[PDB]
């Protein structure tokens, strides 16, 4: 089946990611970011604290359903 | 509120 992933806007916004185990996180960070209207090089992606990598996938990094993933901007100096 | 739906499907 799909597994269900969430990310947490830094407004409040929710947004629910249905994907598989098996897809590529890098999907991921690009859809979000194309709705964004933003390079994906602006912002960053976080996982259990820790920076996710474009080679990740869920059932690389032991994601379950509702995972939430945090998404924050690079500094602009 | 705000919600938002995204579905990815990846094919091999």
């Amino acid at each position: 089946d799909h597994i269900n992933l969430k990310v947490a806007g830094q407004d409040g916004s929710v947004v629910q990611f249905k994907i598989k185990r098996h897809t590529p996180l890098s999907k991921l960070m690009k859809a979000y970011c194309e709705r964004q209207g933003l390079s994906m090089r602006q912002i960053r992606f976080r996982f259990d604290g820790q920076p996710i990598n474009e080679t990740d996938t869920p059932a690389q990094l032991e994601m379950e359903d509702e995972d939430t993933i945090d998404v924050f901007q690079q500094q602009t100096g | 509120d705000t919600a938002g739906c995204i579905v990815i499907s990846d094919s091999e």
